[PDB]
RNA sequence: AGCUUUGCGCAGUGGCAGUAUCGUAGCCAAUGAGGUCUAUCCGAGGCGCGAUUAUUGCUAAU
């Protein structure tokens, strides 16, 4: 909508599920907020999927994240507002990028796998 | 010295004594150009804000107000008088004179000490309070 | 870049793989941030020449004592493959003292 | 009793063992002036040793 | 504030040791490695305070006694007439009187 | 030997880059201009990847003469220059002018002191046809690195307009060349971009704070050094963050006129002059008035514990009593006038020793115990 | 001459302000009226001797930078000191008395 | 004399630099020494017999 | 008082007679702030201040600082010579001398930083080779690091804690920092193993330390510096000293 | 764009929800300390003189201390000589 | 759709609700619509609160404090029962 | 049908600390707060100010 350079941009149906997963990972200490921490997780190879926002006006500050995901074969998806993503991540400040890491025997494995599957069929 | 409020005529100082009930009126009688009076009119500067709750400081030039020289013995170069609810609070120092501090001191804590002691003894309803320090000497050695 | 993507995909598939984890830090990872990759590989408890990869990383960092200690650890039963013994022999022959 | 510069009564002192591991005590007693504000008149010795 | 970058801190707990050791730095420059290795004696049998195993060692150098307090340094020489005259001449050569 | 032959291809590539850059001085007076920057960056990365191995070879070959100098001189080029200058005989360290141009006076004196106590032995003539050749090619590679440094600095007015204005093209080149290219550092977090070219300087018997620890090219940039030493770290973090914000823009070549770069510079300057703003007006509250007769107070478990902490313990109350007409030997030689009174006195008191209380035991604060937990 | 040592209202101090001054090229033509500037065809001066003072007024030790004419060796003499300094240590130190030559 | 009339109006009001926790400290409680000192002092003053 | 009064009189005199004369207290506060900054040896540069006002305030500060230095030295001379002086006079004079000595120390440290070491490499090598020859002649083995398993490990810790507590052995009332210090020693006595592990870690990997406070005790002849060290680091320093 | 207020459950503009959460949870007792100290300083009476009074007192002091002010020196208490 | 406020404002809002309830209760009691809260007492507080009055008739006093305990526990249990699904 | 995980609420029981709690229509802050170890690493709040019996109420004596 606002930004044509939005490839995996998701609609207002699975965005609710994405934010629910973000909150649950927050309760489980299972996310890294911020573009820099998402990039570090991608570099370490422990990132499972990262969600960013299409409201950051210089989107190219976070447009290296989909390229890094393509390099590491990591699902990636956008949202429609940075404020909602930030508030869902567990912080008041607007966040434009968050990552979800791994956990041994995680109770969120089924939902994170479902989210990975849902995003991967939305690229086209 | 020059920063503290000044009183110009006889009526003003009597009003300043009368226009207050819940603090102590500390009046520095003397001449603000005196080396002695200027020594302690800066101590009274450095503590004017600190003792705002229970003390107000007015300055009086005896030449400008020649109405209290005879009655209160204003002939030492510098004099400090404490008043509470229109009542001169006598204070017992180490010196013989027990109605005034006729010398300019140097430490900003001792003057607040004396003012707070005067306030404490005046809330009770005394007329003569006793200073903590003894001024029968100068502790020099 | 294609090799880096293939290495990332291989790491994503059964990361516990000793050979892939050992050959990732030394080959794909640059000397800068190689230590982080070395720690990530060491996060896997098993050391089938992974300790040898740590020894190679230490030798690249020119740490003689650390390289010798890792090679002694690598030459043990943890990484008892002959590659560790050959690397230890080469390093001892290439040591500054060579005594 | 009460004779000898290292007073004989020190031999019977309770902490005699641990004072055996206290070496250079007089030097640090001398330098105590730089760590504590008030000067020690008995800087030259130490009542324990 | 100021960042101490040139002076030892005497308020430090171990400072004494440093000073003592650093005193061991300077006093040998006064003694020289030879005389220092005669007051201290052989490491096998170190001497006590102000004592030499042989009389010849005392008679082998000007500096016969030495004692070092925290800052104070206390030397006691013993010059024969000839060496005293030699030292006086050496001083006066670099200092006309 | 093997390293010198390896640099031959790199030497030819550097000669080609020199021909291109000399032509760049004429062509700028189908092989575009940007590629002449990209391939040059690749070539400087390669010459660094050869400088490291030749420095390793120099350290390995020279450890026979002096095995401690590498632990005292961390920087590579400094190590090559020092081993080139000292030579086999180390008596060339006293009042040596060219040592000063490479090493700090403190580290000059530490390496000289180590040179006094060396267990290394002299090198043969064969070692002097290897180490000096390696040092010469190291200086040649450094000259090539600087000769492409100037060209990259000149051309970052075009290749990275946004990043070249926040920090300046010089430090911009120093941080983009070492990072492996603009694309490489675009994938790099600002925290890592801070440590670009962060030398692990060997502390010369100093506090680690004195020799800047964890300090990178961004901390040595002109913008941060303009600030007082206390704010520099806080300024370094912010300037590196905005540097990577501009770097991600410049990687994909947006805002080539520098609008985002100017916006980031404006934000940096606003934060800077907000930090340097003088403190505001703070009112001097007066001392509280002397208290009145009585005031009602609460009481419970908290008041009970306050009364327990400040209550007269039996050992304390027994010490206050000081007998009468009973001389006692002056305890605590270092300060007399400290008598325990009836505590441990045969005059009066309990037959059993006064047992020590537990409520008066010394206790640490909550925040201080928190510091203990974090420190461990 | 350079006014380093000056008395305050209470105690005499020194003004330790370093000066950056050349030694072989200076122009002074702006300091003369033109009705006099025409007379002089040489307003350029070269330093010859320099005076540098040490420490407090009550504890001082003068040092001298002399230029050996013909050559360019600047030599530092305190009491018997002899040292051919470079033309930069003359600028770094704080001067007190300078000697020139109009040539 | 050559200071503009507005520049005297543009004089900034200086303020204190120190924070609240150093300008206006909460009153520092002055507690007694732990009584373990009274016991230790007498404990050090007892000797053995052999 | 006379100098400050003259400065304020001139400034208010040439200050325009408008409503702006409400800014007299502002000028006095500026004067006090500049004097404090010179006393605190802290940079003082008001951005919006006019250059004539700034010049006059600098001259005021310089004059009062000259008088301050002279008066402090004269009072010190009075005290050392044995003259009769007051207690508050001694306190103020000690404060002034502390400020002056710390300014001189800032000068000396900054001079060392820019001038590098004052010891030449030649003399340093001579001293070092003398020391190493001495130590080799004495057959002195180097002091080993305090091992994890040391037989006398707690004995040295006990002695260090007792020494640190000797400063409070004679005491009736304790400040907050003192209470926290006693808490630290008694906790380290309660858990010697963890405290000694902390000490070993500090000795092995700690090189950045918190600022140590300074003051001066006046003997009326010279001033002895008194250094206050961080309470936790005092324990480590004492154990190291004992070992 | 409309969101739902977490505290009131009412449609809110998406642009304001940040400061909406900042301010809708404004702590009620904060209002008195905002409206209490300001009243204290409003009713507070000054301690030092008005600036014109400092100016006048400075003139009067300069009238006497000719050892500092003026050009015609006289006694400490004398007006002029 | 709604947004999920963070744990900091969770704690802040909970504190607002509890302080609001406490102040409303205190204002109502100051009005007097309910009696002033009788001090909650347990077995450990039995002789701290009522001991002087508990010496004369100890069993009556312990019966009263146990009745207060039972009333509190019953309020809790039937509050859960009312909140039971 | 239970079992079970996590967050948020309501209460209950019990322990522990009162050198600490609290406010932020003040400012900045994951577009990075803050960095002593270990820094191509770490990575959430920090600052300034105000309230204070070092959170705040009643009841109770004097």
């Amino acid at each position: 909508d606002v930004n044509p350079k939005a490839y995996p941009l998701a609609d207002a149906h699975l965005t609710k599920k994405l934010l629910d997963l973000v909150q649950q990972s927050c309760n489980y200490k299972q996310l890294r907020k911020g573009a820099n921490e998402a990039t570090k997780t991608l570099n370490r190879g422990i990132s499972e999927f990262i969600v960013m926002a299409a409201d950051a006006e210089p989107l190219e500050i976070i447009l290296h994240l989909p390229l890094l995901c393509e390099d590491k074969n990591v699902p990636y998806v956008f949202v429609r507002s940075k404020q909602a993503l930030g508030r869902a991540c567990g912080v008041s400040r607007p966040v434009i990028a968050c990552s979800v890491t791994i956990k041994e025997g995680s109770q969120l494995k089924q939902q994170i796998q479902s989210i990975q599957q849902s995003i991967e069929r939305l690229l086209v | 010295s020059y920063m503290l409020p000044h009183l110009h005529n006889g009526w003003q100082v009597d009003q300043a004594i009368l226009s207050e009930e819940d603090r102590v009126v500390v009046i520095r009688f003397g001449h603000d150009w005196d080396p002695t009076c200027m020594k302690m009119d800066e101590v009274l500067y450095s503590i004017a804000e600190k003792v705002k709750n229970f003390a107000v400081i007015y300055l009086v030039d005896i030449t400008e107000v020649p109405d209290f020289n005879k009655m209160y013995e204003l002939y030492d170069p510098c004099t400090v008088m404490f008043f509470f609810r229109n009542k001169h609070i006598m204070i017992d120092l180490g010196t013989g004179n027990n109605n005034k501090i006729n010398w300019a001191m140097e430490d900003k804590q001792e003057m607040v000490d004396i003012i707070e002691t005067v306030y404490r003894g005046a809330r009770k309803g005394r007329g003569l309070v006793v200073s903590p320090k003894d001024y029968s000497t100068k502790y020099r050695y | 870049n294609i090799a880096n993507t293939l290495m990332a995909k291989a790491l994503q598939e059964c990361p516990n793989s000793g050979i892939l984890w050992s050959e990732a830090i030394f080959l794909e990872a640059r000397p800068q941030r190689r230590t982080k990759s070395v720690d990530a590989l060491k996060k896997c408890e098993h050391d089938p020449h992974v300790l040898l990869a740590v020894a190679k990383l230490f030798w690249s960092q020119r740490k003689i004592t650390k390289a010798r200690e890792w090679f002694h650890r690598t030459v043990k039963i943890d990484s008892d493959l002959g590659d560790a013994w050959a690397f230890f022999y080469k390093f001892e022959l290439q040591h500054g003292t060579e005594e | 009793w009460d004779r000898g510069i290292p007073r004989i009564n020190t031999l019977f002192q309770k902490d005699r063992h641990t004072l055996a591991y206290d070496k250079g005590w007089r030097v640090r007693t001398d330098f105590k002036q730089y760590q504590v504000l008030k000067q020690n008149p008995f800087w030259w010795t130490h009542q324990r040793h | 504030n100021h960042t101490n970058s040139y002076g030892i801190i005497r308020g430090l707990q171990f400072a004494s040791f440093i000073v003592q050791y650093y005193g061991l730095v300077m006093d040998l420059l006064v003694l020289g490695l030879h005389r220092a290795s005669e007051m201290a004696g052989p490491p096998q049998m170190p001497n006590d305070f102000l004592s030499f195993q042989d009389i010849a060692t005392e008679a082998a150098h000007p500096i016969r006694l030495f004692c070092r307090y925290i800052d104070r340094i206390h030397i006691f020489f013993r010059f024969t007439a000839d060496e005293a005259r030699d030292l006086i001449q050496r001083y006066l050569t670099e200092h006309p009187d | 030997a093997k390293l010198w032959d390896s640099k031959m291809f790199a030497e030819i590539m550097m000669k080609i880059e020199e021909y291109i850059s000399k032509q760049a001085k004429a062509s700028e007076v189908a092989a575009p201009e940007y590629r002449v920057i990209v391939d040059a960056n690749n070539l400087t990365v390669e010459i660094e990847n050869e400088l490291n191995i030749i420095h390793k070879f120099i350290r390995d070959k020279y450890s026979k003469r002096f095995p401690e100098l590498e632990s005292l001189v961390p920087n590579a080029l400094d190590y090559i220059r020092t081993v080139k200058e000292l030579g086999n005989s180390l008596d060339k360290c006293k009042n040596n002018e060219n040592l000063q141009q490479i090493l700090t006076n403190a580290t000059i004196m530490v390496v000289s002191v180590t040179a006094s106590t060396t267990q290394g032995q002299q090198l043969s003539e064969e070692e002097l046809e290897r180490l000096e050749e390696a040092c010469d090619m190291a200086l040649e590679l450094n000259a090539s690195k600087h000769r492409i440094y100037e060209y990259v600095e000149s051309r970052m007015s075009f290749i990275a307009p946004n990043l070249s204005i926040i920090i300046g093209a010089s430090t911009a080149a120093k941080i983009m060349g070492v990072a492996g290219g603009l694309t490489n550092l675009s994938k790099m977090p600002a925290c890592n971009i801070m440590l670009l070219g962060a030398q692990r300087k060997t502390l010369s018997g100093f506090s680690s704070t004195s020799v800047l620890p964890h300090t990178g090219y961004i901390y040595h940039s002109d913008i941060v050094q303009s600030l007082p030493p206390d704010l520099r770290r806080k300024a370094a973090r912010l300037v590196a963050a905005k540097c990577t914000l501009a770097a991600r823009v410049d990687s994909f070549h947006e805002s080539t006129e520098g609008k985002v770069g100017y916006e980031l510079k404006d934000e940096i300057e606003r934060k800077f002059d907000k930090w340097q703003e003088p403190p505001p007006v703070k009112q001097v509250k007066p001392l509280p008035a002397p208290l009145d007769g009585q005031r009602k107070k609460r009481g419970g478990r908290r008041y009970r514990k306050m009364k327990e902490r400040l209550g007269l313990t039996e050992i304390r109350k027994q010490a206050n009593r000081m007998s009468f007409g009973e001389i006692e030997e002056d305890a605590y030689q270092e300060d007399l006038g400290f008598s325990l009174g009836h505590l441990g006195k045969s005059g009066s008191g309990r037959v059993r020793q006064t047992q020590v209380n537990e409520a008066t035991k010394a206790r640490i604060s909550k925040t201080l115990q928190r510091t203990l937990q974090k420190q461990s | 001459c350079i006014k380093r040592f000056t008395k305050n209202n209470f105690f005499v101090e020194k003004n330790p302000t370093i000066v950056n001054f050349p030694i072989t090229n200076v122009d002074l033509r702006e300091y003369l009226s033109e009705e006099v500037q025409a007379v002089h065809k040489n307003t350029t001066y070269d330093l010859i001797a320099n005076i540098v003072h040490d420490g407090k007024p009550s504890e001082g030790s003068y040092r001298i930078h002399v230029l050996h004419h013909g050559t360019g060796k600047w030599y530092e003499l305190q009491d018997l000191q002899v040292t051919d300094i470079l033309p930069q240590m003359i600028t770094l130190s704080e001067a007190y008395i300078q000697i020139w030559k109009r040539r | 004399a050559e200071v503009t009339e507005e520049e005297w109006l543009s004089i900034p009001e200086v303020g204190d630099a120190r924070n609240k926790r150093q300008r206006n400290p909460r009153y520092e409680k002055l507690t007694p020494v732990p009584d373990s000192f009274f016991a230790k002092h007498l404990q050090t003053g007892e000797n053995h017999t052999s | 008082l006379e100098l400050r009064a003259a400065v304020m009189h001139d400034i208010l005199d040439m200050m325009p007679e408008g409503i702006k004369q409400n800014k007299a207290r502002t000028i006095l506060q500026h004067l006090s702030e500049a004097w404090r900054c010179w006393k605190a040896n802290i940079p003082w540069k008001v951005p919006g201040l006019p250059t004539p006002i700034e010049n006059m305030i600098l001259r005021y500060v310089k004059a009062k600082a000259d008088w301050w230095t002279n008066t402090a030295h004269y009072n010190r001379e009075r005290i050392r010579r044995g003259a009769t002086v007051d207690k508050t006079v001694c306190k103020k004079n000690l404060g002034r001398l502390t400020r002056l000595y710390l300014k001189a120390e800032q000068e000396r440290q900054h001079n060392y930083l820019k001038d590098g070491p004052y010891i030449t490499a030649e003399e340093a090598v001579a001293v070092y080779t003398t020391t190493v020859h001495w130590l080799e002649s004495r057959r002195f083995s180097p002091i080993p690091f305090p091992p994890l398993s040391y037989k006398h490990d707690t004995k040295l810790l006990i002695l260090a804690l007792e020494r640190l507590k000797e400063a409070y052995s004679v005491k009736s009332r304790l400040n907050q920092s003192q209470r926290e210090e006693l808490g630290l020693i008694e906790q380290a006595y309660d858990n010697p193993h963890e405290a000694l592990s902390r000490i070993k870690r500090h000795l092995l990997t700690q090189r950045a330390f918190k600022e140590v406070g300074i003051e001066f005790m006046d003997l009326y002849s010279h001033l002895v510096p008194v250094y206050d060290v961080e309470p936790l680091e005092k324990i480590t320093d004492a154990y190291l000293d004992q070992y | 764009e409309y969101l739902v207020s977490p505290i009131t459950g009412e449609k809110i503009p998406a642009s304001k929800m940040q400061e909406h959460m900042r301010i809708g949870l404004l702590d009620p007792r904060w209002l008195e300390q905002r409206d209490r100290s300001i009243r204290e300083k409003q009713s507070d009476d000054e301690v030092y003189a008005p600036g014109l009074d400092i100016e006048s007192s400075l003139k009067q002091l300069a009238e006497r201390r000719t050892d500092i002010f003026g050009v015609e020196e006289t006694a400490i208490g004398k007006k002029i000589g | 759709l709604g947004v999920y406020l963070t744990k900091k404002e969770q704690k802040k809002l909970r504190r607002q609700t509890r302080r609001e309830a406490q102040k409303e209760l205190q204002e109502k009691v100051r009005l007097g619509l309910m009696p002033p809260p009788e001090p909650k007492v347990r077995i450990s507080n039995l002789m701290r609160v009522l001991g002087t009055e508990a010496v004369q008739d100890p069993t009556k006093v312990e019966a009263h404090v146990r009745a207060q305990m039972a009333k509190r526990q019953k309020a809790h249990e039937e509050a859960n029962a009312a909140r039971k699904l």
